RNA sequence: GUAAAUUUAACUGUUAGUCCAAAGAGGAACAGCUCUUUGGACACUAGGAAAAAACCUUGUAGAGAGAGUAAAAAAUUUAACA
């Protein structure tokens, strides 16, 4: 007995993409709790090494690790050799697991530590404007201030 | 003391990868007995 | 940073691709259902105030 | 010491010999080299991933332009993993 | 990965010998995926100055298929520069003369128009039939999936799907047919 | 044949046939009625 | 029974969401190449075994076409360059990691 | 709603003009034609329409190895008649 809505199996009676069934919500939330608890006990025991992070800083996103260097294109009103905490951590990850913020991770969960090690200027940049047959010719030299930060440590805490 | 010249690549890490740098055979499945395509065995 | 993860962290990029594909399947399921089913685990939006 | 590799600081000659000695003294069967992955092979730019297996279980993998150098690199990777000098190890605490 | 620097670099930048089949495939789709693989645009480590191309071995190029009437419509035009060198051959005539010229020309068109195109075309390998030389066969890795689906003519439908497909109309009993 | 854009039957014996991608008026009894669409 | 991606080439990926729903926890242990998926490793009576040292000197055309056939390039890579480019080349390039 | 306007003082330079949309005039209800009027743009930047003055998008200036966008890719296949 054919259902009122049956189509015979032709080339395009059915969608080309395979049918995808999604798991039921209750079993999926239990599975999420199990996976989160597993990753949490990995964090507790310490089965990780050489964490990396994606950190929002100075309108850019830097993929930093420990013992790293980054060059910020502005002055940071800090003395040299000064230890600061980078906070807007978009991502932290290791081998075998990563943690993803929505869009930012918890400050209790992850810390990034950086150190102002250099306050410098950039090499001179030339701005020249030339429009022809109109005697239009203009030159300028700019030197953008810069700050070199060394990323010291990336630490995570068991809070999932 | 370093030169005020052009700095390529405004970041410097010595350990760029932790999960292993991509090679072509990353994200490629293995085959029974490692057979090449159209191997007569 | 997405290209950086693609080159140097293939497992983190695979996890991101799996998350994106799972969100796609949630979107297709919601559009197909068209009713008031549960919104999905990863289709939830964290609101800020 | 920060940015350098173990066999960049400590030069060795026979990583396969060191590996079989370590596995013998920690009571592990002798490793077997197998061709996990292979590209080219007849050309002037081949690619060989050789895997070192122990009791049918992978312990190391290594790339090379020839089979012998791939096997040597796999031995070095095995030594690294067994000794704790892996690239993704925990960084030094300052 | 804990590789040494030189083996790690070699493993990242090594070349792969992809395999591809003709046999009722459209040469434009063949040429699109072959062009991606020849440029190296399938690699996340791609850069135009990094020479990251791969070898592509296309076989059964004699059995390609054109959608529509392209076998008679499509014209390949060339000019031997002597006055009167203007030659225009249809796609049928070009396929009958050279079994690999159509796929070669399609890939040559889709490759970028710079000085790297000839190097990429040297890494391209085309064979009209099932025969491949032995060294290339021992080089091959990853037969790629075909773009088309080979629409499966009437006589190789098995009886199970034949009688699973329902009957749409009842004919009169006195019709000759 | 005569090249025409509009084809017109001039007899009761003329017939329109589409051959080699073009319409034709063929007449067996009056061969002057042969017309070729262009 | 559902996986967003096939789980047999890089890592066994499992996605999870924390109880507050504020962060996404990914677990991806690497996959290992199976032993059965691998392949086993490839393998004058009276005088010396005199070392077979012949080096035939090919002229430029044959040498370049042999190199081009070997490395799958064109001839233009193998043709030489002038003193202007040779002395413009930087012989002490900068080196990062 | 906004912040400019008039007057007073002192002068230069521009006063050989192009296309587009609209209302017209002359010519052939020709012209990358000529003549007025209203309005744009160009003679200043950038992105698009293939190249590109005049069409479309967009203007106020720098550094960035960040992000959201604007305009932005042509579709069509036709003749049986008792
Ligand atoms: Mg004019
Ligand atoms: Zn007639």
């Amino acid at each position: 007995s054919y259902l009122p809505g049956y189509v015979p199996k032709t080339s395009l009676s059915s969608p080309p993409w395979p049918e995808v069934v999604l798991p039921d919500p209750v079993e999926e939330t239990r599975h999420h709790a199990e996976v989160v608890k597993k990753v949490n006990e990995m964090i507790v025991t310490g089965q990780y090494g050489r964490l990396f992070a994606v950190v929002h800083f100075a309108s850019r996103q830097w993929k930093v690790t420990s013992e790293d260097l980054i060059l910020i294109g502005n002055e940071l009103d800090l003395a040299c050799g000064e230890r600061i905490r980078l906070e807007k951590v978009l991502l932290v990850g290791a081998d075998n697991f990563t943690l993803l913020g929505k869009p930012l991770l918890g400050k209790d969960l992850v810390r990034v530590e950086a150190t102002v090690i250099e306050k410098t200027e950039s090499w001179p940049r030339i701005i020249m404007r030339f429009r022809k047959r109109k005697n239009f010719k203009k030159k300028r030299i700019v030197t953008t201030p810069q700050t070199v930060l060394r990323i010291n440590s990336i630490e995570i805490a068991p809070c999932l | 003391g370093l030169d005020v010249i052009r700095i390529r690549k405004p970041f410097h890490t010595d350990n760029p990868s932790i999960q292993g740098q991509w090679h072509p055979f990353t994200n490629k499945p293995t085959t029974f007995r490692g057979l090449r395509p159209r191997e007569v065995q | 940073v997405l290209a950086d993860l693609a080159i140097y962290e293939p497992k983190t990029f695979k996890s991101l691709a799996a998350l994106a594909s799972r969100r796609r399947h949630e979107g297709f399921a919601a559009a197909l259902g068209d009713g008031k089913e549960p919104e999905g685990i990863f289709s939830r939006v964290v609101q800020y105030h | 010491m920060t940015g350098k590799e173990l066999f960049e600081m400590w030069k060795i000659i026979n990583p396969m010999g060191l590996l079989v000695e370590e596995l013998k003294k920690r009571n592990v069967s002798a490793p077997e080299s197998r061709l996990t992955r292979q590209s080219g092979g007849t050309t002037a730019l081949p690619l060989y991933f050789v895997g070192l297996y122990c009791d049918k279980k992978l312990i190391a993998e290594g790339p090379g332009e020839t089979v012998l150098v791939a096997e040597e690199e796999a031995a070095r990777v095995a030594l690294r993993k067994l000794y704790g000098f892996t690239e993704n190890r925990r960084p030094w605490n300052y | 990965s804990s590789f040494s620097r030189a083996p790690q670099q070699w493993a990242t930048f090594a070349r792969i010998w992809y395999l591809l089949d003709g046999k009722m495939q459209p040469p434009g789709k063949l040429a699109a995926m072959a062009s991606i693989r020849l440029q190296g645009l399938h690699k996340p480590v791609y850069h135009a100055l990094s020479d990251c191309g791969d070898h592509v071995v296309i076989m059964n190029t004699r059995h390609i298929a054109f959608s529509g009437n392209k076998w008679e419509q499509k014209v390949y035009s060339s000019h031997t520069g002597y006055p009167g060198g203007f030659r225009q051959v249809t796609a049928a005539q070009l396929h009958l003369r050279d079994p690999v010229a159509i796929v070669k020309l399609a890939i040559y068109g889709m490759l970028p128009k710079n000085l790297h195109r000839r190097t990429m075309m040297e890494r391209l390998h085309l064979f009209p039939d099932e025969y491949i030389p032995e060294d290339i066969l021992k080089n091959l890795v990853e037969e790629l999936p075909q773009p088309r689906k080979i629409p499966k003519r009437l006589d190789e439908y098995t009886q199970e799907e034949i009688d699973a497909f329902p009957r749409l109309w009842t004919p009169p009993e006195d019709y000759r047919l | 044949f005569k090249n025409k854009t509009v084809l017109k039957k001039r007899c009761k014996d003329c017939y329109l046939v589409k051959r080699r991608g073009r319409w034709y008026v063929y007449c067996k009894t009056h061969p002057r009625h042969k017309q070729r669409q262009m | 029974t559902y996986s967003p991606l096939p789980d047999d080439y890089n890592c066994n990926v499992e996605l999870a969401l924390t109880s507050d729903g504020r962060t996404i926890v990914c677990y991806h242990p690497s996959v290992d190449i199976p032993y059965e998926h691998t392949k086993p490793i490839p393998r004058d009576q009276v005088l010396k075994t005199r070392l077979e040292e012949k080096v035939e000197h090919l002229e430029e055309g044959p040498m370049i076409e042999q190199l081009s056939k070997m490395f799958f390039t064109t001839k233009h890579r193998w043709y030489p360059h002038g003193r202007y480019h040779r002395c413009r080349k930087n012989l002490n390039p900068p080196k990062d990691r």
